């Protein structure tokens, strides 16, 4: 079986604009493990991210974190574009700082 | 500390 | 209270481009302490967390070799799973193992697991009594048959209620102003207006562990778990859990609903309201 990433665009902290703080896109509950995650800022992909080690949970599904130190401002626009062999396009999922 | 089967 | 030891094992077929990939984790209950990934260099297990550094270089090395050995069974097994279900060496194919330990306030053990999945689906699991096994097809019980031959569940329960016990009282010992701590929920409501006859009330919970949580919004005393967008906790990049829960309501009419937070780390069930 396979199944679908969910995808969740989020900081660490509450976002004010001028602060550094980490931007984390969290993909969970995908099969199988081969995942495309990329952090965009103004639809450019971040050079420096990370991302956590691939565990699952107990459906067996993966679940990870890419993340990477940003500094919010007012108009910086920052999405996380995911590609999965379930996906017919890559997803791009926008920050929005109230969620 | 991690297991590891017999073989 | 109860704690949790778990390993967590990853190998994937890569039919043209090499061996497979092999990344194996371990959680103390929701603390990831240690890593390793065939892809490294020379691979090699990594602390993960501030108490497992403590350890020797005996214990990351053996652990190193352990993982080692782990990898070489997992292309082993992948190549013996193609076997019985008569599959194609063009396709890539995952096998996903854990196995670990709950221990109680007592520090005696509870249950025992040790869990074989392929494709994503179960394959072979250790029973309860860590005396038998359920298989999941067929072939599983080929897998079966030949792990009772090998009394492959009595070295796992000589293992369970031996090693994973102590090392797991061990570790909580070592890092127990962490590992003990049960850090409490940030809570509060956001109001969003969506139009003009509607807004949505978002309840958060952040900075709180371990990850079990209850957010729940409730709407003059009846609970709306239809209507209340619930997102799947997520980290916050540390050792620490968020969640939100959002319930769209019409501009007028906030106070009717209430968000309800329960936590390990509350003493007292929350209730929360848009201020
Ligand atoms: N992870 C597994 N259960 N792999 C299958 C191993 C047993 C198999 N019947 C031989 O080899």
């Amino acid at each position: 079986i396979q199944r679908t990433p969910k995808i969740q665009v989020y900081s660490r902290h509450p976002a004010e604009n001028g602060k550094s703080n980490f931007l984390n896109c969290y993909v969970s509950g995908f099969h199988p493990s081969d995942i495309e995650v990329d952090l965009l800022k103004n639809g450019e992909r971040i050079e420096k991210v990370e991302h956590s080690d691939l565990s699952f949970s107990k459906d067996w599904s993966f679940y990870l974190l890419y993340y990477t130190e940003f500094t919010p401002t007012e108009k910086d626009e920052y999405a996380c574009r995911v590609n999965h062999v379930t996906l017919s396009q890559p997803k791009i999922v926008k920050w929005d700082r109230d969620m | 500390k991690r297991w590891i089967i017999l073989g | 209270g109860s704690h949790s030891m778990r390993y967590f094992h990853t190998s994937v077929s890569r039919p043209g481009r090499g061996e497979p990939r092999f990344i194996t984790v371990g959680y103390v209950d929701d603390t990831l302490f240690v890593r390793f990934d065939s892809d490294a260099a020379s691979p090699r297990e990594e602390p993960r967390a501030p108490w497992i550094e403590q350890e020797g270089p005996e214990y990351w090395d053996r652990e190193t070799q352990i993982c080692k050995a782990k990898a070489q069974t997992d292309r082993e097994d992948l190549r013996t799973l193609l076997r019985y279900y008569n599959q194609s060496e063009a396709g890539s194919h995952t096998l996903q193992n854990m196995y670990g330990c709950d221990v109680g306030p007592d520090g005696r053990l509870l249950r025992g697991y040790h869990q074989d999945a392929y494709d994503g689906k179960d394959y072979i699991a250790l029973n309860e009594d860590l005396s038998s096994w359920t298989a999941a097809d067929t072939a599983a019980q080929i897998t079966q048959r030949k792990w009772e031959a090998a009394r492959v569940a009595e070295q796992l329960r000589a293992y369970l209620e031996g090693e994973c016990v102590e090392w797991l009282r061990r570790y909580l010992e070592n890092g127990k102003e962490t590992l003990q701590r049960a850090d409490p929920p940030k809570t509060h409501v956001t109001h969003h207006p969506i139009s003009d006859h509607e807004a949505t009330l978002r309840c958060w919970a952040l900075g709180f562990y371990p990850a079990e949580i209850t957010l729940t919004w409730q709407r003059d005393g009846e609970d709306q778990t239809q209507d209340t967008e619930l997102v799947e906790t997520r980290p916050a990049g540390d050792r620490t859990f968020q969640k939100w829960a959002a319930v769209v309501v019409p501009s007028g009419e906030e106070q009717r609903y209430t968000c309800h937070v329960q936590h390990e780390g509350l003493p007292k069930p929350l209730t929360l309201r848009w201020e």
